[PDB]
């Protein structure tokens, strides 16, 4: 009766997104927060209209053939209204209100922990109505800090768990694929059924 | 009668102005025509009463508002017809849009028409999905009762105010949506008649306004 | 005492039919039924009733009233109605959502057979009682589609009558 | 069942024979046959009952009469039919007659089938009018019950002893009329019955006979 | 400051809606430019406040009015200025026509921007007569202030309800008057501002609305 | 199973033709356990 509880239903790491790193040849890379990146842990939130947790964020950066060699790399939250990064040498690395985390290849990965930040009391993702811009959640940077450009391309992966995470209003569980990453698109044609078919109403396949 | 509280709690104050007089009155919407070959209706609440007297007029002129409301949905048929309708609120319905397209620019978004249809509703065009994408076999998770030909004629529904700030507008934001449906459709012999009423009356239970912009 | 109000009082009509309002099952909705005045001393519906008769003989009369209605139709046959009252110095309402701002009762077939609006208060530029198809009038097969409503209207204890004349039907 | 006492009094007795025996049972008329174009009925109370039975007997042969009644009027339609019945008593039912002469030894006047019909009753000619000149629209001045086909079937009324003078002949002088009238018409659809009856029962409560005249 | 009460009664309540919110706030009307050739200015309260917010969209959409006033007539000049006001309410102010006609069907008579001017105001004509053919000289017996540019720059007046009915139109009828009449003109020394603001806020107090015709 | 036992009498003027609504849940003894991700996705 303890795995069917809505904080055991959701607290658990488990892949969040992938980011790309070049430094040849853009030197950066952003990541925007949204936990509706994959249609895995998006069909979970879209059970319950309200939310409200936190959250802890596992970046583990491997190379493109897989050696960890001893760099130095700059993780960067920006909280929400705050400017991203437009360069990889540009003074929004340098602001002290944009917390950073220094840690190389070959420590173990780095590990967060960002609370709710929200204006409202809760986070929903269901908005009806017009203006949901208003759970932006930050971004995350992430650059190697070097005074040269190195030539190596990395790759993040970040890692996402909820903790204390409370749950309201639920709603049913949504069937038909999905179309669009914001929008609950659905297609009027080739509507499929919750059921699979079978021969007849008097058997029991 | 039967009286379905929504979630379990009762409408009550901000722990603003109250009308307290003319607001908490029976606004009885016009009467939808259900058919044989009919899908279903919904209406958006905060934005159903915006046109309609007391409470439109204290409703557009402010610029915050919280209330709950009372649902009371007649059925009126004859001893020989036949048929079930589901009448469900849903927390923020948001319409979704019908297409194939994947491009979020050329993707296809319903129109205002649609979305806030007004103090006439708005007919469904898929209702075995909602028009969400989500299944009616299960919307029984809401606040909901059936309105079965052969037991009863009628339903209420007290719901309170379902949002994550206390206060909101009430025109840049629908709050919930009330959603007949005709599961099992509707029989009947020849000569009976061939459409039958469907009555909604509404009552704005604990109404607060504030922010008097005129 | 509760009098029928001859609301049909148009041309075209026989001697007791104008004593019922029709209401039908092709006859679409949200859309008006039936309009009438409210003041009894006046030429009109109120003419044909007991109070508007005694108040011909008195110049001054104030109070409240009382309008009754009746569903004259068969069992199976359920629908709503929205009576309507809208106070004077106001216009007939043209749209069933304008008239649900004023006074109003939705009053169904099912539950209940006969509703009653009570007038506030008028006096000696009167208010408009109106009545608006709703829902619909839905029916089940081997019943008839088409039934009628018996209006009454009466006076109550806040009613008062006072400088007499001598009236004008003789 | 819902009873309506005429004039808030009950009927009693004289401040005489008292038969109690056979005279305080209950009389059936013949039913009447209400269809889609009838008018309506009047019945004479003292001169409808002088030909059936102990009270005929009883009172053709005396020369003083005092009693009040105890009517029943049933009305069994199916649950399709639809309509409207008015039952009224009317003291002194004076019938009017139809003409338009002013003369008074021209001008027409109602015959004795007319005015006392007997045990068979009679129909209206001009039911607007009462037959009277007088309009049913303000008849419910008198003591009277809806017979509604979609409410009830049955009207009930105790009538007292009306009449400036405490005894007179049951035989010259009807004392009050009971009037059935269908404001709103018969409607049925097709394959049900054209007609539906109408029954009436009589109670002779609290009668006094005088003058034993053979 | 010194306080004048109408008639030495407060304005009370009936023995109807009360706002009591947003209708008790001092409207403040656009300042008037009095100069030295200045006659006087005239406003009908009732319809003064009519097409300005709160007050005037709940009374002009009832029916039922009764109010008090509290006026407040400020008058800022420099000490170097020399006049003096009078300023007074008169009860049932009528405007009268200026003309030699006896025949009624062609005697002038005042305009509806005459007699009831709005939220601007209106001059005076003949203000030796008051616009009425009565002489102000024996307007003192009104409620009444004098403004005197050397002793003070403010006046007060606190007025009940003056009516024969205790409920009355808000649209059709004007209750009563306000009046300012420069009886001693302004003079000044040349440099000096040649025309000095008077301003004029409103408080209804004790408002009480009827009849929500909409 | 669901088995039509006597007939479905029906009086004139009325429809030969109805349905019937199945609906499921669990109870106060239904437990759950050892989780795993879904494949309807």
């Amino acid at each position: 009766v303890l795995e069917t509880t809505i904080n055991h239903f959701f607290s658990r790491s488990g892949l969040v997104g992938v980011v790309n790193l070049t430094d040849g040849t853009t030197g950066y890379a952003t990541w925007d927060i949204d936990i509706m990146g994959f249609v895995q842990l998006r069909r979970k939130c879209e059970m319950f209209t309200y939310m409200r947790f936190n959250a802890e964020f596992t970046f583990v950066t491997t190379t493109k053939n897989g050696e960890a060699r001893p760099y130095m790399l700059q993780y960067m939250y920006v909280p929400p209204g705050a400017p991203k990064p437009t360069g990889r040498d540009a003074f929004q690395w340098q602001t002290a209100t944009n917390p950073s985390v220094f840690v190389k290849l070959t420590d173990p990965p780095a590990q967060v922990s960002v609370p709710f930040m929200s204006p409202a009391s809760a986070y929903q993702w269901f908005y009806d109505g017009y203006p949901c811009p208003n759970n932006m959640m930050g971004t995350f940077a992430v650059r190697v800090v070097s005074r040269e450009a190195s030539q190596l391309k990395l790759q993040t992966r970040v890692y996402m768990k909820l903790k204390h995470v409370r749950a309201w209003v639920p709603r049913p569980i949504r069937s038909q694929p999905y179309l669009l990453k914001n929008f609950p698109n659905y297609d009027s044609s080739k509507i499929t059924n919750s059921a699979r078919d079978r021969s007849s109403i008097k058997q029991a396949n | 009668a039967n009286i379905v509280l929504a979630y379990g709690e009762w409408p009550e104050y901000c722990p603003p102005t109250r009308p307290d007089v003319s607001v908490n009155r029976f606004y009885t919407l016009d009467s939808k025509m259900w058919q044989e070959n009919s899908t279903g209706w919904y209406w958006k609440f905060p934005d159903v009463l915006n046109k309609t007297g007391v409470f439109g007029q204290n409703a557009q002129f402010h610029y915050l508002y919280r209330s709950g409301f009372c649902l009371h949905v007649q059925c009126n048929a004859s001893k020989f017809h036949q048929g079930a309708l589901l009448v469900a609120v849903i927390p923020e319905f948001v319409i979704a849009g019908r297409g194939s397209n994947t491009k979020p620019n050329e993707a296809p978004h319903p129109g205002f028409t649609t979305t806030f249809p007004g103090t006439t509703g708005a007919t469904f065009h898929d209702p075995y999905v909602l028009d969400s994408g989500v299944p009616l076999s299960q919307a029984l998770i809401y606040p909901h009762q059936w309105i079965n030909l052969r037991t009863n004629n009628c339903a209420t529904v007290i719901v309170p105010y379902i949002n994550a700030v206390p206060f909101d507008s009430a025109i840049n934001h629908s709050n919930f949506g009330l959603i007949v449906i005709p599961v099992s459709p509707l029989k009947y012999s020849s000569g009976a008649t061939t459409a039958i009423p469907i009555t909604i009356t509404i009552a704005p239970l604990n109404s607060e306004f504030g922010g008097l912009r005129q | 005492v509760e009098t029928i109000l001859e609301v049909n009082n148009t041309t075209e009509a026989t001697g007791l039919t104008r004593l019922l309002i029709p209401v039908s099952s092709q006859n679409k909705a949200d859309e008006l039924c039936a309009a009438f005045m409210v003041d009894p001393g006046r030429i009109g519906p109120w003419q044909s009733t007991l109070v508007g008769q005694i108040c011909r003989y008195y110049t001054q009369w104030s109070g409240s009233l009382k309008v009754t209605f009746m569903f004259t139709g068969s069992f199976m046959a359920t629908g709503k109605m929205l009576v309507a009252y809208s106070p004077p110095g106001s216009a007939q309402p043209a749209n069933r959502e304008t008239a649900m701002l004023g006074t109003h009762v939705i009053w169904d077939f099912g539950l209940q057979s006969s509703v009653s609006l009570v007038i506030p208060w008028i006096s000696n530029t009167a208010g408009v009682v109106t009545l608006w198809y709703q829902t619909n009038y839905v029916v089940p097969p081997e019943t008839p589609g088409e039934a009628y409503i018996i209006a009454m209207g009466a006076a109550q204890d806040n009613f008062t009558l006072k400088i007499c004349k001598d009236t004008d039907e003789v």
